[PDB]
RNA sequence: GAGGACCGAACCGACUAAUGUUGAAAAAUUAGCGGAUGACUUGUGGCUGGGGGUGAAAGGCCAAUCAAACCGGGAGAUAG
RNA sequence: CGCCGGAAGACCAAGGGUUCCUGUCCAACGUUAAUCGGGGCAGGGUGAGUCGACCCCUAAGGCGAGGCCGAAAGGCGUAGUCGAUGGGAAACAGGUUAAUAUUCCUGUACUUGGUGUUACUGCGAAGGGGGGACGGAGAAGGCUAUGUUGGCCGGGCGACGGUUGUCCCGGUUUAAGCGUGUAGGCUGGUUUUCCAGGCAAAUCCGGAAAAUCAAGGCUGAGGCGUGAUGACGAGGCACUACGGUGCUGAAGCAACAAAUGCCCUGCUUCCAGGAAAAGCCUCUAAGCAUCAGGUAACAUCAAAUCGUACCCCAAACCGACACAGGUGGUCAGGUAGAGAAUACCAAGGCGCUUGAGAGAACUCGGGUGAAGGAACUAGGCAAAAUGGUGCCGUAACUUCGGGAGAAGGCACGCUGAUAUGUAGGUGAGGUCCCUCGCGGAUGGAGCUGAAAUCAGUCGAAGAUACCAGCUGGCUGCAACUGUUUAUUAAAAACACAGCACUGUGCAAACACGAAAGUGGACGUAUACGGUGUGACGCCUGCCCGGUGCCGGAAGGUUAAUUG
RNA sequence: UUCCUUGUCGGGUAAGUUCCGACCUGCACGAAUGGCGUAAUGAUGGCCAGGCUGUCUCCACCCGAGACUCAGUGAAAUUG
RNA sequence: UUUAAUGUUUGAUGUUCUAACGUUGACCCGUAAUCCGGGUUGCGGACAGUGUCUGGUGGGUAGUUUGACUGGGGCGGUCUC
RNA sequence: GCCCGUU
RNA sequence: GCAUCCGUAGCUCAGCUGGAUAGAGUACUCGGCUCGGACCGAGCGGCGGAGGUUCGAAUCCUCCCGGAUGCACCA
């Protein structure tokens, strides 16, 4: 449900917020919780090699089991959870011998849930199989690309991934970017698409709101100096060049994917 | 106004002490270099 | 920088106390020869 | 009982005027002024090192020094 | 006599290092003199099982055996080991020195270990589980610190009219610990059986099932009792080197008001979703088994070492100075007030290390001003003016929130009555009930106490001082809150939410690195990077010749190589 | 953003190179190095009005700190 | 000039293969260890990647150049016969 | 295929 | 004020054949189709001025006039 802010203020006129009223308002589940410091973009050589990165609230990192190789055994859905670490929502699971864990939570799936993973699972949302026991057609999640190493692809809010045939050893994916790629048919994927569809439709609102998830200010090369950027310089608003990165490659059009070992896989590009 | 120098002597000893120079090379040939000339205190230290 | 003043050794730069265009006080229209 | 909400001390800042300009002060004082639950402010410790850092971008700041810091050396550079 | 009193008082951390106290000296130092001093010289002064460090445990981060990488020097990093600004046992009141005191003395306490004796007993970890263990905002209730008034006790009867009273001044203080378990908060309890989980095991945690009980447990301020037949105590008496010293000592209660402190690491709510590890509790493995070990009582022993003076919004720290500067934490009295604003005061601390006269111009900081009222000037710069609470009232435009405190106006002191003090708040006695106590009902003494109306009355003036919005009309730019040239520029510049293009399929693009590796990200196209534009509303037309980018492969030209 | 230019007309003033409204002859506006609007906001730029005033006509007097005299201490820039 | 036949051959493209090489897949051990190494297996596979040589691109970065006369420099003009 | 007008 | 490029039929524009010869579209005129357009067939209509070289100029020189474009900076 988004609902509209009102404008009592203006940083509140134009907010509009996704809230979800059937999360759990209470506590995450704490044998599952880990230290998660924040960077500020810079690596072990102390410099800063991403930008616009620092700040933000302080968050704890949640294990979310991406595998889903607890084989033949039920779980229960016990409730559905805030994750700050990513943008779709998490479900806490409850298996018959008394594990618990966190998967991702797909779309439709509630409290009280009945989920399955294994080589001879249901074809419902929830269930985790190998890409040769799920028919060709099927809406698919969380996808391995390599058997065992858990899952990779169609992990954000919303997102899923369709399987257009089964050749071999090989099935064909149409990926959320249009991409059709190859992956062996021994990799698992989870039925259903992730939940929270609406995430992009929230609205910010104001400033502070991205301050809050630690992203700090961009600015334009064009407002630089030369010595600072490409683009900087001028007596007024001058720009005359070809748009550059700040290393002094062009941006807006040209191609930077050089990977000669995985051309194999990837059927047709993104258009 | 707030000048330059804050003293604090925990960060004195750990950024120019004496064992903050014996850790690098490059901080061994600055006790090497005022051996040499004979000076009365080599390391800012207690 | 000077560095082994003998007259006054607690200062190392002192233009802003003799140099015209280095005081407080000085203002750009005394350059009016342009 | 929400809010980069309102008035206003602490706290943080620096728009105007006068004084001061061998100053009380190598940038302040007095009288007004702005923010004041937030993109706030502050203590202690840590990390990034010079064609490099960091920069809500002014060539700003990096120990009263910055269109390339400081210290030592090449070095008695060269100077129609 | 004057000044400060949310400090210019008091206590610390940081930093300094003898500046502390006593005697002595006045050359130099002190912006003057100096008998004085943070100056010179000499002597003295810092007492801890409980305060702090050290110690045990970790954060960011550092170093890092082997290892991986690199002309050399070295770089990164595993196991580890360090690293507080965080977690971890325990003491209070009074007295005392010229100078230290939660350290000494008096009184009364507490904690953790070692050893020994007695009684009983499954003890054991580098392993498992629990706990420690955590956000912002808001609201209310119960309390205390503290204050005020009364009562009580001691003293007083007033330099000038009055002052035996509804009069004046002072005092009315008491801890940790131990005992009791209240306002409040959380949670169902117990037994039996079984199980793909917790790297093996487990009686512990997790899960399932069944039976049974209507209660149980955990947490917790304050109060009360004890500690305390003590200590302190206004004063009085006795000596004195007139600084001080010795002895004795009355009352020591109640009501009301009340925190930003405590209950509260709570409760409610929101999204931006809020450290770690040990101490602590519990489970077992290898193992040992009349051992060792564990639990309780008692006795005994130990608790080392280092810091402790003094200053600390400053004449002792950072500023060359005894320099209108800068500097984190804690304590928070009275009257008026919404208040930590402001005015005057208390405790306490000071008068800022040149003075004395005179009363010219001119300069600085202020006060007032006839008649006029922006005529001044680049420009109302600067001054002057507005200023509080309650109530009435308030336009265009608007994104329906605003505009708006729009504009403008009226009331405001004191005394009496309503009402010997009202509405409201608090609530003793008495009585009743039980659960017999820190309980409930009734009851209203005493205390506290607005706001309004009516009548009267004084002044030129009642928000009387300090304090405390000038208002309105038209228009450019930028949506807005923010940010910036430390030291001449705060803005129309930068940023911004929003929009678009483009790159990127994960060993991602990209960035820092000769490399290893790291960030991106423990993220996965509703994601991430780059570029331009800049809320919102209505929109964003035509040109691919030039330069760039993307796609194409026929033909032409074309490198090393071959010869 | 307009050189010519204080363009021309209208409003406001006794009188207006600025301001506000319009005209179009745009030296040399123009659609995301955005176009045109826009409530609220601004120590932002321009203009007008009321109130208020030593800003001014045009200054006068008063209260303090210096300046002046006495005692003590005792500089500086500059200089054939 | 023109073609086919036999014998012999290298280059091109294509198809499989595994054994070099890759693995930031899984499992076991050194081992109390998300490093590293070894082992087992899976997936890639003579590709990728790296060294030497070579063509292109390359203000990302560096070193430099950018004349003189002149009724001041610049602009214009001039520079030899 | 095109093929306007008429004070 | 300096520099550069242009003045050709009523109008808008080519021609520099490196000096020996002026064209195109439209306009206009005549005839036809039907009253007028449109349409069809024919035709007419001249190198900015003033000198100089030259056997000879629209063309090449020198000056003048007119029209455009650019520049006029540091104080
Ligand atoms: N870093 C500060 C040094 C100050 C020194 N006395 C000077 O005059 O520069
Ligand atoms: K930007
Ligand atoms: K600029
Ligand atoms: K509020
Ligand atoms: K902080
Ligand atoms: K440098
Ligand atoms: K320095
Ligand atoms: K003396
Ligand atoms: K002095
Ligand atoms: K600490
Ligand atoms: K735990
Ligand atoms: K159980
Ligand atoms: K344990
Ligand atoms: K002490
Ligand atoms: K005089
Ligand atoms: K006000
Ligand atoms: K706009
Ligand atoms: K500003
Ligand atoms: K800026
Ligand atoms: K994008
Ligand atoms: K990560
Ligand atoms: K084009
Ligand atoms: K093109
Ligand atoms: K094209
Ligand atoms: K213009
Ligand atoms: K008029
Ligand atoms: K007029
Ligand atoms: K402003
Ligand atoms: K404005
Ligand atoms: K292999
Ligand atoms: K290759
Ligand atoms: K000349
Ligand atoms: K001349
Ligand atoms: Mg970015
Ligand atoms: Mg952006
Ligand atoms: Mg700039
Ligand atoms: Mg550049
Ligand atoms: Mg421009
Ligand atoms: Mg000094
Ligand atoms: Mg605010
Ligand atoms: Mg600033
Ligand atoms: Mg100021
Ligand atoms: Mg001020
Ligand atoms: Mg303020
Ligand atoms: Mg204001
Ligand atoms: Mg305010
Ligand atoms: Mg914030
Ligand atoms: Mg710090
Ligand atoms: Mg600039
Ligand atoms: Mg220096
Ligand atoms: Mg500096
Ligand atoms: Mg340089
Ligand atoms: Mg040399
Ligand atoms: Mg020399
Ligand atoms: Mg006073
Ligand atoms: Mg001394
Ligand atoms: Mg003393
Ligand atoms: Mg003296
Ligand atoms: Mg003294
Ligand atoms: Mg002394
Ligand atoms: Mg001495
Ligand atoms: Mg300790
Ligand atoms: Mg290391
Ligand atoms: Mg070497
Ligand atoms: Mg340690
Ligand atoms: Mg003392
Ligand atoms: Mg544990
Ligand atoms: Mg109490
Ligand atoms: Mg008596
Ligand atoms: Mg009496
Ligand atoms: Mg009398
Ligand atoms: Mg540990
Ligand atoms: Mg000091
Ligand atoms: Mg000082
Ligand atoms: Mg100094
Ligand atoms: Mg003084
Ligand atoms: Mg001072
Ligand atoms: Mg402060
Ligand atoms: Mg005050
Ligand atoms: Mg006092
Ligand atoms: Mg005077
Ligand atoms: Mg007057
Ligand atoms: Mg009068
Ligand atoms: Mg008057
Ligand atoms: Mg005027
Ligand atoms: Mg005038
Ligand atoms: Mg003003
Ligand atoms: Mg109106
Ligand atoms: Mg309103
Ligand atoms: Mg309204
Ligand atoms: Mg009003
Ligand atoms: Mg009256
Ligand atoms: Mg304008
Ligand atoms: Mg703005
Ligand atoms: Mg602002
Ligand atoms: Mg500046
Ligand atoms: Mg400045
Ligand atoms: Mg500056
Ligand atoms: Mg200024
Ligand atoms: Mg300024
Ligand atoms: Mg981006
Ligand atoms: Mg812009
Ligand atoms: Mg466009
Ligand atoms: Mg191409
Ligand atoms: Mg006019
Ligand atoms: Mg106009
Ligand atoms: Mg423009
Ligand atoms: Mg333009
Ligand atoms: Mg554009
Ligand atoms: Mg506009
Ligand atoms: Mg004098
Ligand atoms: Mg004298
Ligand atoms: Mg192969
Ligand atoms: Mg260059
Ligand atoms: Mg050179
Ligand atoms: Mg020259
Ligand atoms: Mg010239
Ligand atoms: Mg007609
Ligand atoms: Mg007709
Ligand atoms: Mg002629």
């Amino acid at each position: 449900a988004v609902v509209k802010c009102k404008p009592t203020s203006p940083g509140r006129r134009h907010v509009v917020k996704v809230v979800n009223p059937e999360l759990h308002k209470g506590k995450p589940f704490a044998p599952l919780l880990e230290k998660n410091s924040k960077s500020g973009g810079r690596n072990n050589n102390g410099r800063i090699t991403t930008r616009h990165i620092g700040g933000g609230h302080k968050q704890a990192y949640r294990i979310v089991d991406f595998k889903r190789n607890k084989d033949g055994i039920p779980a229960v859905v016990e409730r559905l959870e805030y994750d700050p670490n990513r943008s779709a929502n998490i479900a806490l699971v409850l298996y018959k011998d008394g594990e618990r864990r966190y998967i991702l939570a797909p779309k439709g799936l509630k409290a009280g849930d009945q989920i399955q993973s294994g080589v001879d699972a249901a074809i419902k949302p929830g269930n985790t199989l190998p890409m040769r026991n799920i028919p060709v057609g099927s809406t698919v999640h969380n996808v391995e690309m390599k058997p065992g190493k858990g899952g990779q692809l169609a992990r954000s809010a919303g997102t899923y991934v369709q399987i257009v045939a089964r050749d071999g050893a090989y099935v064909t994916l149409r990926l959320r970017s249009g991409e059709m790629r190859k992956v062996e048919a021994d990799c698992r994927a989870t039925l259903g698409e992730v939940g929270n569809a609406e995430h992009m439709l929230r609205v910010l609102g104001k400033a502070g709101a991205a301050r809050w998830r630690g992203v700090r200010p961009t600015v334009r090369g064009t407002a630089m100096n030369p010595v600072d950027h490409p683009h900087g310089g001028g007596e007024g608003r001058n720009f005359g060049k070809h748009p550059v990165t700040p290393w002094g490659v062009q941006t807006k059009g040209k191609k930077t994917r050089s990977n000669k070992r995985t051309d194999k896989f990837i059927v047709r590009r993104r258009s | 106004m707030k000048r330059t120098f804050q003293p604090s002597v925990l960060k004195r000893n750990r950024s120019h002490g004496f064992r903050a120079r014996m850790a690098t090379k490059n901080g061994r040939q600055v006790l090497a270099r005022r051996r040499a000339k004979g000076r009365a205190r080599l390391t800012v230290s207690k | 920088m000077e560095n082994n003043s003998r007259t006054m050794p607690h200062i190392r730069r002192t233009t802003h106390i003799m140099k015209f265009a280095h005081r407080n006080s000085f203002d750009f229209h005394f350059f009016n020869a342009r």
